[PDB]
């Protein structure tokens, strides 16, 4: 069978670049190669057939390009709504695989974030839980640090964080980390804070609250 | 006009059996092959199967990991692509999309064919094999005070915990409000379950005369909950 | 020339009419790869690639006579493989349709002088003597067979 070896797993990007993406195969497959593009949440959408063809509706800044076992999709003047991930295909014969994708992430001016804490609501603490969230708004480049603190004590295995796609129009990202303790637990103790690491703070950031006051 | 629309996902216990449907209008179905395409949570496009139109022997073909377990049949009456899952497994889990394979006229066999590269995509349809049991979530205020204001500007939203399988929908004012708002993907925990968070940034002048409901849609338990978010004063 | 060029040039005008998938070489390749189908018959080899699946439209049997003996794995297990000169290439819809091409294969590899013409006439005479034997065989007349399904290679 045809394998497809797509490079590479991920990339990264400033605006304006122009970007190659690349696939071998296994064999000699003869031009007969699709391209799509996948937004977050959506559906595939085809760019380029027959290894060169650009599809109905597709940017101009597109192009595929190559022959024998050697392909390229070129994204000429990188725009920020390019993030997402980009397959290759092969089409002419089972089992028609796809390539292992590529994550286009865009890059960008470091931004800080703001961070916000929230204490937990009083109708999850009757249940007998308490979760206290803490919020990174609208930063870059993605990698963080989070570190929770109850009564000054570094909290582990009872915290999770999620972090959002790159937004379309501004690049940034969000996170939020969510501590999870029980109503005894939080009842226990006065002092919650969430401690931030980031590029763009130059000491790390500390929000805290005491338990009762808000 | 050309639309493909799938239904029938949903959880399914290991070992067990699940049909996929997908509604076709806008182009002459009798005339398409079809096809099927998976994608496992955060993995890559991977074909499934296909099947030809009736003019051309009507026949399936399927991947080898799903030869053997899985049937892909069509009702062209009703315009509607079939796949059947039977003795259903863990890597299973995917979405599954409906896809309409390309024409291509062949000149000297004077008959039309497929080309399985795909235009047109069905909006996928979600398959979860576990054993685990279907839960609606609990929703929770991220209430708006000093702690979540920063120049003008207050960050409130909902938690919206324990819930299985995916998905769920947070809107903000039942969509009216869309600006600033971040609905964080679902995280599974180690109980099973999944949680996520939905914030939004909106002026803090607005807090006390503007209203912020966060509308969440459980479709998989039929929940659907509308949580006031109040600010706090002090 | 390799498997491959034969198996593509066999295929060629059984694709042009519409009698198989455009993509049926790719499927005779690797049915040939799992299981070899070169046989010795009486000093001749013979090779009879075909394929298992839906990729058939209608059933049909290509034919080539190969100049200089060309190395195929034996359809039975041996070191050596077999020098084939002869390839009959069946594009059958199901595997009970194939196994009525194989059984009158059998008795044709087998007739010595009939498979010896194959190695001497000309593609027109080939085609002349092939499709009169067809028309005997009831079980199988209804095969697509022209003169453009015989080649010298």
């Amino acid at each position: 069978d045809i394998q497809m070896t797509q490079s590479p797993a991920s990339l990264s990007a400033s605006v304006g670049e122009t970007v190659t993406i690349t696939c071998r195969a296994s064999g000699n497959i003869h031009n007969y190669l699709a391209w799509y593009q996948q937004k977050q949440g959506k559906s595939p959408q085809l760019l380029v057939y027959n290894a060169k063809t650009l599809a109905d509706g597709v940017p101009s800044r597109f192009s595929g390009s190559g022959s024998g076992t050697q392909y390229s999709l070129k994204i000429n003047s990188l725009q920020p709504e390019d993030v997402g991930s980009y397959y290759c295909q092969y089409f002419w014969s089972i089992p028609y695989t796809f390539g292992g994708g590529t994550k286009l992430e865009i890059k960008r001016t470091v931004a800080a974030p703001s961070v916000f804490i929230f204490p937990p609501s009083d109708e999850q603490l009757k249940s007998g839980t308490a979760s206290v969230v803490c919020l990174l708004n609208n930063f870059y480049p993605r990698e963080a640090k989070v570190q929770w603190k109850v009564d000054n004590a570094l909290q582990s295995g009872n915290s999770q964080e999620s972090v959002t796609e790159q937004d379309s129009k501004d690049s940034t990202y969000s996170l939020s980390s969510t501590l999870t303790l029980s109503k005894a637990d939080y009842e226990k103790h006065k002092v919650y804070a969430c401690e931030v690491t980031h590029q763009g703070l130059s000491s790390p950031v500390t929000k805290s609250f005491n338990r009762g006051e808000c | 006009e050309v639309q493909l629309v799938e239904s029938g996902g949903g959880l399914v216990k290991p070992g067990g059996s699940l049909r996929l449907s997908c509604a076709a209008s806008g182009f002459t179905f009798s005339n398409a092959w079809m096809s099927w395409v998976r994608q496992a949570p955060g993995k890559g496009l991977e074909w499934v199967g296909r099947i030809k139109s009736k003019t051309d022997g009507g026949t399936t073909d399927c991947a080898a990991p799903v030869k053997g377990r899985f049937t892909i049949s069509r009702d062209d009456s009703k315009n509607t692509l079939y796949l059947q899952m039977n003795s259903l497994k863990t890597e299973d889990t995917a979405v599954y999309y409906c896809t309409r394979s390309a024409e291509f006229y062949d000149f000297w066999s004077g008959y039309y064919t497929g080309l399985e590269y795909f235009q047109h995509w069905g909006q996928g349809t979600l398959v979860t094999v576990s054993s685990a049991s279907t839960k609606g979530p609990s929703v929770f205020p991220l209430a708006p005070s000093s702690k979540s204001t920063s120049g003008g500007t207050a960050a409130l939203g909902c938690l919206v915990k324990d819930y299985f399988p995916e998905p769920v929908t947070v809107s903000w004012n039942s969509g009216a409000l869309t600006s600033g708002v971040h609905t964080f993907p679902a995280v599974l925990q180690s109980s099973g379950l999944y949680s996520l968070s939905s914030v939004v940034t909106v002026p803090s002048s607005s807090l006390g005369t503007q209203t912020y409901i966060c509308n969440v849609n459980h479709k998989p338990s039929n929940t659907k909950v509308d949580k006031r978010v109040e600010p706090k004063s002090c | 020339v390799t498997q491959e060029d034969i198996i593509r040039a066999l295929a060629s005008p059984l694709i042009k009419d519409g009698m198989v998938d455009e993509d049926f070489a790719e499927y005779v390749i690797a049915r040939e790869d799992r299981s070899p189908t070169g046989l010795q018959a009486k000093g001749v080899g013979v090779a009879i690639p075909h394929t298992l699946g839906d990729y058939v439209r209608d059933n049909a049997i290509s034919v080539g006579i190969l100049d200089k003996p060309v190395n195929f794995e034996g359809w039975y297990q041996s070191p050596d493989p077999v020098p084939v000169r002869v390839v009959f290439m069946l594009a059958g819809r199901t595997w009970d349709d194939i196994v009525i091409v194989l059984k009158w294969l059998k008795d044709v590899i087998l007739d010595e002088e009939f498979m010896k013409r194959l190695l001497t006439m000309s593609d027109e005479e080939i085609y002349r003597q092939i499709y009169t034997r067809i028309s005997k065989a009831p079980q199988l007349s209804g095969i697509n067979f022209k003169r453009e399904y015989v080649r010298h290679l």
